[PDB]
């Protein structure tokens, strides 16, 4: 629970929170697409 | 028997695609020093140059993605250039990884243009200088065009590695087949193979840079 | 390579002719002062 | 059967028609290179006409491609 | 960024002044010069020139035969032997000149003088269409 | 005047002279004529220099020597590879017209 | 902390000198060589290394890489070194200037 | 049957013919880019000739396409 | 039957040949754009040569098209 | 029968080959437009070379067309 | 069987469509040669537009190629 | 029989390949028009290179044509 | 059998796709001729871009060719 | 039999691919005409690049042709 937030999350907070929002929306879209694909098999 | 090099790898029953995909970063060491070794010297020069190339053409809201775009090009280029080693599983040849690199970024930049930029974004769906009588289905083109952007991206890589690899592979076969028949024909096929390998190096680098640049253009159009 | 070059005319002659044509096409209010502000007087020896 | 066979053949034939869009896009962006090296101060209008031409080229190419996918997977 | 120097031998219309775009009727085509134009040097042929000022308004002149030079430094020198305005010229004299010109043309038969009459004709016709 | 004062000096090296310049204010027609008879001379010079009295102001004048190039080396000059649409023809026209221009400007000076 | 002036004394870009010095006392100087050739012949003899197309694509890429090094190597080496020297000299001429500033003040 | 099969094949073949219109439109708008970067003050006449050429290109392309739809869904 | 089937296939193949006329018309009017932006005072002669070239291109295209309609609906 | 069927197919295929002549004529007259807008005083020599190139293009096109009509109506 | 046969035929037909991308890339880099010999100081912008056009050309070419591999090895 | 049928089909296919020579000749003589309107004093050298290019284009076209006539009337 | 037959047909069809690379290489080296006659002092950069364009053209051509050899001798 | 029939069809299809080399050679020598009329003093370097481009174009064309002769007379 430590260092995972000290060297991994505090430098990526400005990106994961503010810059990559629509990136996460797109990742949700991609996950739905992949679920539907692997399901239709 | 032929697509074996693209079959998902495994060792001792374990999924060794993990160790393959996570390795390229291990080739970029970092340091806090000011005068460091030759490796990090050249690598920082290359990243400086690549950043100057990619991100210059953006406003600030675009330049926020500098980390993302440079990490993208570095990851893809190292993966491709690690693909050229013998008996190596190139994880870009997979459609999965490329779809997962393509749909997020493109969808993100389109939605970013939609959150802000909203009138601008719904207007760029149409070239404005267009005359009236078929403005309507013209935008149908554009809309369709838009939704083909991501797939294309992924596809645009998945082949030009896959194909490329197969390509070299087969000439290998060929020269091996001619290894026992006509020595000079073997030599000239070997020379074809050499020139081919050089072309493959170049096309690996180019495809990395191209994926990056196209995502960059979508960004700049949606900021 | 236009025709007047193949006919042998230097560009100087071309510009002379065009400027004289424009000058003769001026209204006579400006034609005189123009035509002698540009008319030549050198003699060749 | 004969029907699935002919559907495969017709899909291949239909998809042949992308070659024209490939070449048209090549020409558009080659011209753009030239027009830029000719007057590198209309970059935005040049690039706008570039996207427009590319859009129409891709319109034709995707017409062909959807026809492939219409006769293949739908009809 | 544009350094324009439209200058007759005995007059000067611009000198380093900043304009947005100009048009020029070069021997090998009528085109437009804007900032950072690729370096060019050409000789002109009779016809209009339209300077677009930075404030958007267009000053129209009519040049006879000069020479344009667009340098690497965005400098654009346009030296025209006869620069005019468009009220300074008439229509009837230009028309009559062109008519008698082509009359003498089909009258004249020697090659060099034929070319001379043809150049007079081209000047007069560039002028007649620049008229109205 | 210059023809008179240099004719017995270098008559063997002499191409042509012009007169009735100085009475009337020189114009462009002067330059067009002098350039024509410089070109119709058939003497295509390697290079050239015009020598005149650059007007400094009311009291001082400086004997200046301006250069004049030929088609050959203005074409050969690598610097001219930045200019476009140029070949023998357009550089020929431009060189002739610049000869006329520099003669006019020198007469006025 | 400073950085050592050299690396690890590798031979043929693949083997470090430690191995040669480690096998020399109990095999001599030709020992590593004979071990390598024997292992090679046993590897491609008992078909543990199948000679296939990959063999020839590997020979191609290895020839390309060895030529790439032996041609464009020293250039990249001294280029990185010149990058470093330029940065160093710039920083030193950036120290002198501020010393001069304070003295002038 | 054999008839529906050949109708599918002929529709694919007929639709191949759009490639020419794709490439022709590509050329038209590439040339328009160039002609604009050459004399950016005839924009309206350039663009008019642009539409005209595009219209004829699309005339041929739609001829091909309707022939596809005529042999497919009508004959 | 086999005959109607092959007639459909041959009609599709024959109609493929309009692609060339599509591309030729594209080239003609692109060139016209360029030639106009080059010397916008020969507009009538440029446009006359334009209609002439377009006419020959359409001559070939309609040859192909009538052949389609000859083997399809007549033979 | 099978023979008439294959004759129809081969006639369609053979006629495909006009596309090249269509595009070649398009290029010839587009280049003529350009060369005229470039030096509008060699009109007769330009037009002569125009008819010559068009003649050779039509030579190839009619070769293709006669081959269609040879395998169709004669052989 | 008939199905594998038609899959082979359709794969060949589909792969025909790379010709357009080959020619488009040829045009792009030829134009790049010309635009460089025209103004050899925009090398980076010329080359960027070069990569962009090549990328779109290869996009179309790989579309065709994957369609070949989709109808051949997958469908 | 099946053999004469396939010979007809292959002859049509082989003859398709003239389209390239048609277009190549079109390009050669269009370029010749342009190069003449550019420097109308090298007429003989321009025309010599013209006949040379046309000769190679016709070389390829006649290769295709003889192959048609070889598989049709000889093999 | 039917399978070897269709493999031959598909190999021929697949190999058709080299035509695009042939034409693309033609264009690349023609443009190189022009760009050299335009500024004969960038010979090394012109020639570098030449080999690059030729390399991509041959990339597409060999894609087509190996597909021919993949469906013919391997599949 | 069916095998000789498909070999004929595949040979015709394979030989189609010369069209690209025909057009590429046409373009090469047309460009050469233009580049000569543009700077008629690099004749030897222009002509060298001409033969080089023609050589690569013929390389592709003969690839296609040998494939025709390989599937026809050898396989």
């Amino acid at each position: 629970l430590q260092s995972i937030i000290k060297n991994i999350w505090i430098p990526m907070k400005p990106y994961y929170t503010k810059v990559y929002q629509e990136i996460w929306i797109g990742m949700g879209l991609m996950g739905f697409i992949v679920y539907k694909i692997r399901a239709a098999d | 028997n032929l697509f074996a090099s693209f079959i998902a790898p495994t060792i001792l029953g374990l999924p060794a695609a993990v160790l393959i995909i996570l390795f390229p970063p291990l080739l970029i060491p970092t340091s806090k020093y000011l005068i460091n070794n030759r490796l990090i010297t050249t690598q920082q020069w290359l990243i400086k140059l690549t950043s100057k190339q990619m991100m210059t053409m953006h406003n600030t809201k675009g330049r926020t993605w500098s980390l993302m775009l440079v990490s993208l090009i570095i990851f893809i280029a190292t993966t491709n250039l690690l693909g050229l080693l013998p008996h190596s599983f190139t994880p870009t040849t997979q459609l999965s990884m490329n779809l997962a690199m393509a749909i997020p970024l493109w969808a993100g930049t389109v939605i970013m243009g939609f959150r802000s930029k909203i009138k601008n974004a719904l207007a760029h769906f149409l070239p404005q200088g267009t005359p009236t009588p078929l403005i309507p289905m013209l935008v149908i083109i554009e809309t369709i065009s838009l939704l083909i952007q991501p797939m294309a991206l992924a596809v645009r890589l998945t082949a030009n590695i896959t194909a490329g690899h197969l390509l070299m592979h087969l000439i290998g076969s060929a020269t091996l087949a001619m290894s026992t028949i006509n020595l000079p024909s073997t030599l000239i096929i070997f020379t074809i193979l050499i020139l081919l390998t050089i072309l493959e190096i170049a096309v690996a680098l180019i495809q990395a840079y191209v994926f990056t640049l196209l995502v960059s253009l979508y960004l700049h159009d949606n900021t | 390579v236009a025709y007047w070059r193949q006919a042998g005319l230097s560009y100087i002659r071309y510009s002379q002719i065009c400027a004289k044509a424009v000058r003769d096409a001026l209204k006579t209010e400006f034609k005189a002062n123009a035509e002698k502000t540009s008319g030549s007087n050198v003699k060749i020896v | 059967d004969i029907d699935t066979a002919a559907k495969f053949i017709g899909a291949g034939a239909a998809t042949v028609g992308v070659a024209g869009s490939g070449a048209g896009i090549g020409t558009v962006f080659g011209s753009l290179i030239i027009g830029y090296a000719r007057n590198p101060s209309l970059k935005q209008q040049l690039f706008s006409y570039a996207i427009l031409g590319f859009a129409l080229s891709e319109a034709m190419g995707l017409f062909c491609l959807m026809v492939a996918f219409l006769i293949l997977f739908a009809m | 960024q544009m350094s324009f120097t439209f200058a007759s031998p005995t007059q000067v219309f611009f000198n380093g002044a900043n304009v947005r775009q100009v048009d020029v009727p070069t021997l090998t085509g009528a085109f437009g010069i804007l900032a950072a134009h690729v370096p060019t040097l050409q000789v002109l042929r009779p016809g209009l020139v339209v300077v677009h000022a930075e404030d958007g308004t267009t000053s129209k002149y009519f040049v006879s035969s000069g020479s344009i030079a667009v340098n690497a430094d965005s400098s654009v020198q346009l030296l025209a032997e006869e620069a005019v305005t468009l009220d300074m010229l008439d229509l009837g004299a230009a028309k009559a000149n062109l008519e008698k010109a082509q009359a003498e043309l089909v009258g004249t038969a020697d090659e060099a003088t034929r070319a001379e009459i043809q150049i007079r004709i081209e000047a007069n016709e560039a002028l007649v269409k620049a008229l109205e | 005047k210059i023809r008179g004062i240099l004719y017995r000096t270098h008559s063997d090296q002499f191409l042509v002279a012009f007169k009735e310049v100085g009475r009337k204010p020189p114009t462009f027609g002067d330059a067009s004529v002098i350039a024509l008879e410089l070109l119709n001379s058939g003497y295509e010079f390697d290079e050239g220099s015009i020598i005149f009295n650059k007007f400094r102001s009311v009291i001082s004048y400086k004997t200046e020597e301006k250069p004049i190039f030929s088609l050959n080396t203005v074409a050969s000059a690598d610097s001219m590879s930045i200019y476009d649409d140029i070949d023998a023809d357009v550089l020929q026209n431009y060189q002739e017209y610049n000869l006329a221009n520099i003669i006019y400007y020198s007469l006025k000076e | 902390p400073p950085l050592p002036e050299y690396g690890g004394k590798v031979r043929y870009g693949l083997i470090p000198e430690e191995f040669f010095q480690f096998l020399y006392p109990k095999t001599g100087v030709t020992g590593p060589y004979v071990l390598g050739t024997g292992l090679i012949l046993y590897a491609l003899s008992k078909e543990i290394y199948v000679i296939s197309a990959e063999t020839f694509t590997a020979l191609s890429v290895l020839g390309v890489m060895v030529y790439g090094i032996k041609k464009y190597g020293p250039f990249v080496a001294d280029f990185a070194d010149k990058l470093n020297e330029q940065k160093l000299a710039q920083l030193e001429e950036a120290k002198q200037a501020s010393i001069q500033h304070i003295q002038n003040a």
